[PDB]
RNA sequence: CCAUCUAUAAUUUUGAAUAAAAAUUUUGCCGUUGCUAUGGC
């Protein structure tokens, strides 16, 4: 009875709205009247402001709807969201982020927002500034809600990443002042949203993003630490990828001021037990051709009697031998060279894993192999000098 | 004219967001 | 579950940023030792390059296409304005050169039908002789 | 601003060596103008 | 290829039990018909 009324109430705005000449469109008609200068002012705050009731009407609706009349509200706010340009969309939209005290809506008016930006160009860099100083200054005040929190912070991501060097400096310092701050943020999604926005925001600024360097890396190790921890976390996998996709990076950003703290980062890559080997392999790589070899090859040992030797993890030792397999055929004549009596030290260890390892014969074995092959391949790539001692 | 008739039959993301979100 | 869902977009941007050929989020240990170093070197043969250049190509498609119906839209929307503007004689010192152009425009055009001048010369010296003829008018 | 604040001595000559680095090309070339 | 070593499967001890753990060693597709066998492409 009044559903099915209900269902044909909303093919007609549908129908109305509906883009099947320049006068029955009505999106045609809102240009002409902007396009138009002699179109009074007073007369376009009135489409703004009847728009921002239009589209907050419609969410309403989408949120308390049954499923053909879903269906429908989407069609109707779809051509609700053409009428008018994204010049006048984010100017009819942003103050109602505020003004709405329904966290669905608001929930609702975020993602909009970022659509529009999906498919825009240089010429909404104007536009993109003043949002964000509205999204930055709604942060604090939606800390509470977390869906809110989290889509804000998602946002300012896409964004970010896409034509962020040309914001405004600014901006992107705040962004990641703010981000750093929500990372300690105790809801799960926070972080991931908090560390997502740091890799794009690194990534633009650089080296300028080195004075929060000590803000970034030592909370995300810890928070690592923290994540093994909680096993029983339903988005571990995803806190463990963005702790990595992080160290990812800004390995490609900011290699030379990582090599000092390098060996922690290769402690996650190692124990990241839920994250894909393709995902951990990939980064290994990485810190080959952006991070100096011969760092790598001293931090390697002492890692591997620190915790890969009794790590007795099949994943972490294979993935420590795909480094250094990897190090030693790229590492050059005079860097193996100076750097031999490290690797011979962690050479005789490697040997001695047979006394300590707690797998079968046949992995030790085939272990061993790798062993020899890459230590074959260091040997070679010598003088005679530095190998008779060590011989 | 059988043969011939077996021959001649041989020869929104933001829309997710929205859905998703009210399951909830 | 919009925690979920988020969260996964988001993580799954990240990976095609940074490292495009991984996928996305959706027995013997010797075995699994051999098979991770084998996947050390086909990952590092990985052609991620075309990777990366194929989704820019199918992003560039689509801001061009959105693109070009901003720039069809406005000018209908511009021509429509100056309809109004001219029939009510509102027309501003930029409208009243478009259409001014436009009559060079069109009588450009016309010009190229009108012929020459040279050719009038003789068709006219033509023209006369057959109708005098035709029209007689000696009585 | 050359960070110091949290940063051990080999990342502060990263900082240090790409401000100097930079600022070799126009001293040297303001130098050569001063002769 | 042969051996060897693993893997899979079975009996057994603690064990309500799970659990670990020593120990040992009929079709490519589509049906019908039983609880097995044959009709179409």
């Amino acid at each position: 009875e009044f559903l099915t009324f209900m269902n044909n109430t909303f093919e007609f705005i549908n129908k109305i709205t509906e883009e099947t000449d320049v006068r029955r469109n009505l999106r045609l008609k809102v240009y002409s009247v902007l396009l138009d200068e002699t179109s009074d002012k007073k007369l376009i705050r009135n489409i703004r402001e009847e728009f921002g009731t239009l589209l907050e009407g419609v969410l309403f609706f989408i949120n308390s709807v049954t499923t053909e009349i879903k269906e429908i509200l989407f069609k109707v706010l779809g051509n609700v969201l053409q009428i008018l340009p994204v010049d006048e969309f984010v100017n009819a939209v942003l103050p109602l982020l505020s003004t709405s005290t329904n966290e669905d809506i608001r929930y609702h008016l975020t993602l909009v927002i970022g659509s529009k930006f999906e498919l825009e160009g240089s010429e909404a860099i104007p536009i993109v500034n003043n949002v964000m100083k509205v999204l930055l200054d709604r942060m604090p005040l939606e800390s509470k809600s977390v869906v809110i929190s989290q889509v804000i912070l998602n946002t300012m991501t896409a964004l970010v990443s896409k034509y962020g060097k040309k914001l405004e400096g600014s901006i992107l310092t705040q962004a990641l002042t703010l981000a750093t701050e929500k990372v300690s943020s105790d809801m799960t999604e926070v972080k991931i949203s908090s560390l997502a926005l740091i890799t794009n925001c690194v990534q633009v600024l650089g080296v300028k993003s080195i004075a929060f360097y000590p803000k970034i890396v030592p909370p995300s190790i810890k928070l690592f630490d923290a994540s093994l921890a909680d096993s029983s976390n339903p988005l571990k996998e995803q806190l463990q990828v963005a702790i990595l996709l992080l160290f990812a990076g800004l390995i490609k950003r900011i290699p030379s001021f990582l090599m000092s703290n390098i060996l922690d980062v290769l402690h996650v890559i190692y124990f990241s037990r839920e994250v894909d080997s393709s995902i951990r392999l990939s980064v290994i790589s990485l810190i080959i051709e952006n991070i100096d070899l011969k760092e790598v090859l001293k931090v390697l040992f002492r890692i591997w009697s620190t915790e890969i030797a009794t790590s007795n993890d099949t994943v972490a030792v294979s993935l420590f031998l795909s480094t250094l397999e990897s190090t030693v055929e790229n590492i050059d004549k005079k860097s193996a060279t100076s750097q031999s009596p490290i690797f011979f030290k962690l050479l005789l260890s490697l040997f001695e894993f047979r006394s300590i390892s707690s797998f079968d014969n046949n992995t030790i074995s085939r272990i061993e192999a790798s062993v020899h092959e890459i230590s074959n391949s260091y040997v070679l790539k010598m003088n005679d000098k530095v190998f008779r001692p060590l011989f | 004219k059988k043969q011939v008739e077996q021959r001649l039959e041989f020869y929104l993301a933001i829309q997710e967001a929205m859905e998703l979100y009210n399951k909830d | 579950q919009t925690s979920k869902y988020q969260a996964t977009s988001v993580v799954n941007g990240l990976l095609s940023n940074l490292l495009p050929g991984v996928p996305k989020i959706r027995g013997s240990k010797a075995q699994l030792i051999d098979r991770n170093l084998k996947k050390r070197v086909q990952l590092q043969n990985r052609d991620v390059h075309k990777i990366k250049k194929k989704c820019k190509l199918v992003k560039k498609k689509k801001v061009k296409k959105h693109k070009l119906d901003k720039e069809q839209l406005e000018q209908l929307a511009k021509h429509q304005v100056l309809k109004k503007h001219q029939h009510e004689g509102t027309l501003t010192d930029h409208e009243r050169k478009y259409l001014n152009k436009l009559i060079k425009r069109n009588s450009q055009n016309l010009r190229s039908w009108d012929l020459e001048e040279e050719v009038r010369d003789e068709l006219e010296d033509i023209q006369q002789s057959i109708l005098k003829d035709t029209v007689s008018t000696a009585n | 601003e050359i960070t110091v604040d949290g940063l051990d001595a080999n990342q502060v000559w990263w900082q240090v060596k790409l401000v100097l680095d930079s600022i070799d090309g126009d001293l040297i070339q303001g130098i050569q103008e001063l002769k």
